[PDB]
């Protein structure tokens, strides 16, 4: 099919209404990975953190798997668009694309 | 026209460019309610900002968003120029090109984000984050010279020659008002007096503001505190509680002068001056001991002028002669920079417009400017 | 006396003084002999541009400013340069 | 036996010499309690000195005796002298002539005082002071060639013909590893760390020394740190905080090759050694560029020797090949100069005699030694 990547889960689309709170998450197989979260193009999202976003990463020693988190809370209608999830390690390099809209 | 915001520690002042006074004078501070409210006529108002806070400031518990030059949270500082564009202002961020004071040698997380979110947040064709010390030194109307610009978040030394700057020479200073009020509260507490509480916290400043002055040597005047006729006066609390004072409102604004009583090795300002002269090109050195510029929230109270005179004059070379000015509203002077340096024609052309921040990012401010 | 003639002006018709209420607005209405050329207009400290709180409608050779804005911080004089032609004129306030 | 002391900016190395590594390695520091004490049963000691001082580092305000190879105060030089002598070495003076390490065109003063200390408060028959770029000279073991030498007091460059100097060729170089980590702490601060005080200073310094290294191209890593990986690693401090670098690192050693960081006119290391080789005859350049030794603190970072190289043979004219011998424990190599010195026969013969002193005077100094 396709190459192996670094995401042992890729990022799934996800839909929120307003002021209501979404979860994105990514997971990358085992020094820590280096995770970016862009949003459109040339934006990214870790120098918007704030009380509408914030990140978060932790291992899961069981899998063997590092689970890298986006969370959105009080969402606004201005956050409707298209999020890059860009995951970096030493030897490999990946990315995969979703959509956040919210509605109403 | 054009829009300027000082956003320096502890007042918000917003304004027109082109104009000799500002819209908006308010403290930056976000209130929101300790306690637990019990009535059933209130929209409970979660979050206050600006002088509302003020008449509400005991339920409420202030935080200030800026903290030594640095803003500790982003929305609310959002909340503070949401209140300065539409409550006193009445404008657009739309319909002008908005100018912000930045002091030298700051961190690039704060020109990058504040830009972001002025560009983002309120909608504006361009905006510019300018350097108090070279505001100054058009203000002054000099070329050539040195500026100790303090104020009231923290004090910065930067000297200049023909159009030339020196990295090296450019002297960060840790002091500053907001500092000051946290040793005027430390030393309180001795006296038997305590304030633990930040709404509190405002009036021990208020008192500092008015009551508090400077003397022309510490020493003989703290020596003649045993027997105060003249060094106490009475302070009135809204509480209705009544505070004499005497030695301890001079004693205050001694501590930018001897930070050995804050308990820090690093020189007061008029030492942190000469270090910077000296670290500057001897040829110049003359127009700057001539020309002191004083600035800032701390350096109102009377008599600093004179107390500086004295001591740069003895322990500086007396092969030159030491003038220094201190024009009154210096307070307001770093924001009045900003309405200057937004009224010049060749100025418009600097501002960092919208379409360059997308194309190439937050890390071209240092590019760009100084 | 004064000089019998004028170099070669920018504009066909020159902005004239008006009095406005406080706070109600203010139009002021500028036109120029020559097309092809903007007319970049100036407030007694900062340039004035096609933005919100003022407004700027050119047809032609004739050029429009509105401000609706106006208030006891624009009391002062107002610069308008057409080219190489600079004319100004005087905004009064009553409060 | 002898004695030899390395009186170096920062660091005292104390030794015997015939020895291959000294038996005292502390810094030179004097320390004195900034804030009164309040107990009962401690000794008080106002003064403390060496290591102690170290691990007492943070209520002490610590005070180097050395500045720019020259000694503020006398006292604490002979409590420090005293510190090495007894308590590491465990010898006294009385028992071998010591000897002193110098840099070039120093002033007078310290020469005559320093001998003087050495008399009369450390009873010793003999004692003698060197010039490192000799000494380095017959370590290399060769009768001409150019000596470039720098460390932690100044970088000196003096060239050498079959035994015959030349006073007007030997340049003196402003740079050294000291100033650096004040440039170091200077630039720390607009990332968002500040360090302020004498104790912490010691630590950016030591973040320096192996974090550190030499970039082959300024420009070309500082334009990858954008996307840094493996340029970012964590520093921990007797804190208990956590200290991330990247580009920051490389760019600091950077300055000596390129001083316009520092904002000064005056030109790096490998233009300055270029510059000594002019002044030289032509007939002896050849095996002046192949024959380059150095020495020093600041010569300790890998990679320097390389980036010399290269430097130096693009610059310098393609008639003759470069050479660069730059060996291990360089930064040593200077005490090590000093120990291999007083070893020699002839030397002993050499050394500035206490009765010499006592009739014909301090000036004798220039006139016995070059």
């Amino acid at each position: 099919d396709d190459p192996i990547g670094l995401f042992v889960m890729r990022p799934q689309d996800g839909e929120v209404t307003v002021g209501g709170s979404i979860t994105f998450s990514a997971r990358v197989a085992g020094k820590p990975p280096v995770v970016k979260w862009f949003k459109g193009k040339w934006v990214d999202l870790s120098s918007k953190v704030g009380q509408h976003l914030q990140l978060h990463d932790s291992y899961d020693r069981a899998s063997k798997v590092y689970l890298f988190e986006l969370h959105i809370t009080d969402a606004q209608p201005a956050f409707t668009g298209s999020y890059r999830c860009e995951v970096s390690t030493k030897d490999k390099f990946d990315c995969s694309n979703f959509n956040l809209t919210v509605h109403e | 026209a054009a829009l300027v915001i000082d956003n320096g520690s502890g007042m918000c002042k917003a304004g027109f460019a082109g104009d000799d006074a500002p819209r908006a004078v308010f403290p930056s501070i976000v209130g929101r309610p300790r306690h637990q409210g019990v009535m059933v006529g209130m929209g409970q108002k979660d979050s206050y900002v600006g002088d509302e806070a003020q008449s509400k400031r005991g339920i409420l518990t202030l935080k200030y968003p800026i903290e030594h030059g640095i803003v500790t949270n982003w929305d609310d500082m959002e909340k503070i120029w949401h209140h300065t564009f539409y409550n006193e202002l009445r404008v657009a961020p739309e319909e002008h090109p908005v100018l912000l004071t930045e002091a030298p040698l700051n961190p690039k997380a704060n020109r990058e984000k504040m830009t972001q979110i002025m560009f983002e947040t309120f909608n504006t064709p361009a905006m510019y984050v300018a350097i108090q010390a070279v505001l100054s030194l058009y203000a002054s109307g000099r070329t050539t010279g040195i500026v100790m610009d303090s104020g009231d978040g923290v004090t910065h030394t930067v000297p200049i020659y023909e159009g030339y700057a020196l990295p090296h020479a450019i002297l960060r200073l840790d002091l500053a008002g907001r500092d000051l009020t946290d040793y005027l509260m430390k030393i309180l507490t001795e006296r038997g007096y305590s304030f633990t509480t930040t709404a509190e916290r405002e009036i021990v400043r208020d008192i500092k503001e008015k009551l508090c002055y400077v003397a022309l040597d510490f020493e003989q005047e703290m020596a003649t505190a045993a027997s105060s006729s003249s060094l106490e006066k009475s302070y009135e609390l809204p509480d209705g509680q009544v505070i004499t004072i005497g030695n301890e409102r001079f004693r205050c604004p001694e501590a930018l002068f001897q930070p050995s009583f804050l308990g820090m090795e690093s020189c007061g300002i008029h030492e942190t001056t000469f270090n910077s002269i000296m670290k500057c090109d001897v040829d110049i050195r003359k127009d700057l001991y001539a020309n002191t510029v004083l600035s800032g929230g701390t350096t109102m109270y009377p008599g600093i002028a004179d107390r500086m005179q004295k001591e740069i004059t003895a322990l500086a070379p007396s092969t030159m002669k030491i003038k220094i000015i201190a024009p009154p509203e210096r307070k307001y002077s770093v924001w009045i920079g900003g309405s200057i340096l937004a009224s010049l024609s060749t100025f418009q052309q600097m501002w960092i417009s919208k379409q360059e921040y997308d194309e190439s990012g937050p890390s071209i401010v240092h590019r760009k400017c100084f | 006396p004064e000089p019998g003639k004028k170099p070669v002006s920018a504009f066909s018709k020159k902005p004239r003084s008006v009095e406005v209420a406080a706070g109600s607005p203010a139009v002021f209405e500028a036109e120029t002999e020559r097309a092809g050329v903007k007319v970049r207009w100036q407030r007694g400290g900062s340039d004035i541009s096609a933005s919100n709180k003022y407004g700027l409608a050119t047809e032609g050779t004739r050029h429009t400013l509105t401000v609706r804005e106006v208030g006891p911080a624009d009391q002062g004089s107002y610069a308008v340069i057409a080219g190489s032609s600079k004319v100004k004129f005087d905004l009064k306030v009553i409060e």
